[PDB]
């Protein structure tokens, strides 16, 4: 036979790094839905607010 | 061969580029359906052969079913473990979202990585993989977000006492 498409490259091991940043964490919620053959997807982000006055 | 996570990587005119990940678990190789489209994969030791896919989850399993049954408990952080291209392998932390759709729901990494991270391994604290990052949604210009893909659970309530 004859083919040839993809190979494989080892990169890392399946290991939890307690170290690691945890910046960008937006908990979104996202409503996916489709009406006519097309799909619509909102997300809606929940971000705290403080009250602050001028 | 042995357990691991994996690049993906297609030989062209100009060398080999990543076009996505995946993990070796469990003696199964699974990844993302996009990634690969069901073309085998060969490495030293032999040519993979896929055994499952699911298209409209985007995802493919080589060397028989899915394996990585572990998946996602709501309101836990995880970790995605990016093989950007060209990159060394990166670890960020995030809590996930939900994805609001029919048949269940879904964690939402917010996380936003280079493309050809198409299958990057999601795993939990015990450190198992409870998903793959690449399938998900951008805003109109805004932060990408992928959701956490994993095979079983996907339409079940998660709640019940039958099994």
């Amino acid at each position: 036979m004859g083919s040839a498409d993809l190979s494989l490259e080892k990169a890392a091991n399946v290991q939890w790094d307690e170290m690691a940043d945890i910046t960008g964490s937006s908990p979104i919620i996202e409503v996916k839905q489709d009406e006519d053959g097309s799909f619509s997807i909102r997300d809606i982000e929940e971000t705290n607010m403080i009250a602050q006055v001028k | 061969l042995s357990e691991g996570v994996y690049r993906i990587m297609q030989r062209g005119l100009f060398g080999k580029t990543q076009v996505g990940v995946g993990i070796h678990m469990a003696g199964v190789f699974h990844t993302m359906w996009h990634v690969t489209r069901g073309s085998v994969i060969c490495h030293e030791t032999g040519r993979l052969e896929p055994s499952w896919a699911d298209v409209r989850n985007d995802m493919i399993s080589y060397g028989g079913g899915w394996r990585l049954g572990d998946k996602w408990d709501k309101e836990e952080d995880v970790q995605v473990l990016a093989i950007e291209p060209g990159k060394n392998p990166k670890h960020v932390q995030t809590k996930p979202g939900l994805f609001k759709t029919l048949t269940g729901e879904i964690g939402a990494v917010t996380l936003d990585f280079k493309p050809g991270t198409s299958g990057s391994p999601i795993i939990n604290k015990k450190g198992k993989v409870i998903g793959l990052y690449g399938n998900g949604v951008v805003t109109k210009s805004g932060d990408y977000v992928s959701a956490i893909t994993q095979a079983e659970r996907i339409g079940e309530p998660d709640y019940e006492v039958d099994e």
